[PDB]
């Protein structure tokens, strides 16, 4: 799950 | 011309060099170049490749000490073992149990150590011209420029908020609080993010  | 010495720089000398993953890694320099009012940097690497690099593609394979790195500092950190640049927005005082705070070049923010950074050679006059997204460029121009300004959210835990991800607001809540840094937990998916408590994707009053 990416930054935000 | 190709140069020996520039500055501090020594041709032989180990670095740390920015590779097109954007990871930076071990090398040795093993050229100087000018052209014109330019300067290029031969690295090659320990594992694989050789580049040609510009001085804020470079860093020094040691670590800084604490005098000389400022808010707004270009620096490459321990991203979590990766090594990825970003830049200081915070030095060691009382409130952050003496860290630094780094807002790396992706967007994400970490508390790091000393011994976790290392300082880019030959920085940017606007450390933060160099970072490519052109969103989180424009914030750190902003946090730093405005530095020691710095608003934001007073949060507690257990605090139910509205935080944005992927363009929406989702309901939150807030689980700890460190330093400048608040952890959310999204109730959706229940998983957190550590977040900057001076992001306007925090709402406490929706």
């Amino acid at each position: 799950k990416s930054t935000x | 011309e190709n140069l020996y010495f520039q500055g501090d720089l020594i041709v032989s000398m180990r670095i740390l060099g920015k590779k097109r993953t954007k990871t930076w890694h071990k090398g040795t320099l093993i050229a100087i170049q000018t052209v014109g009012p330019g300067k290029k940097y031969k690295v090659k690497f320990d594992n694989k490749g050789k580049s040609l690099l510009s001085g804020n593609h470079i860093a020094y394979d040691y670590h800084p000490p604490a005098d000389k790195l400022y808010v707004g500092s270009r620096v490459v950190a321990k991203y979590k073992v990766w090594l990825y640049a970003g830049i200081v927005a915070e030095t060691p005082n009382v409130k952050n149990k003496l860290r630094f705070l780094i807002f790396f070049d992706d967007g994400y923010a970490s508390y790091v150590t000393q011994s976790e950074l290392y300082p880019i050679c030959r920085p940017l006059k606007k450390t933060w011209e160099d970072i490519e997204d052109i969103s989180c460029r424009d914030f750190i121009e902003e946090y730093v420029t405005a530095y020691p300004n710095r608003p934001m959210v007073l949060l507690k835990s257990g605090q139910l908020i509205k935080t944005e991800w992927e363009g929406t607001w989702w309901k939150s809540r807030v689980e700890e609080v460190d330093g400048s840094l608040v952890r959310i937990l999204f109730l959706d998916d229940k998983r957190c993010e550590w977040i900057y408590r001076g992001s306007t994707r925090l709402e406490p009053m929706f």
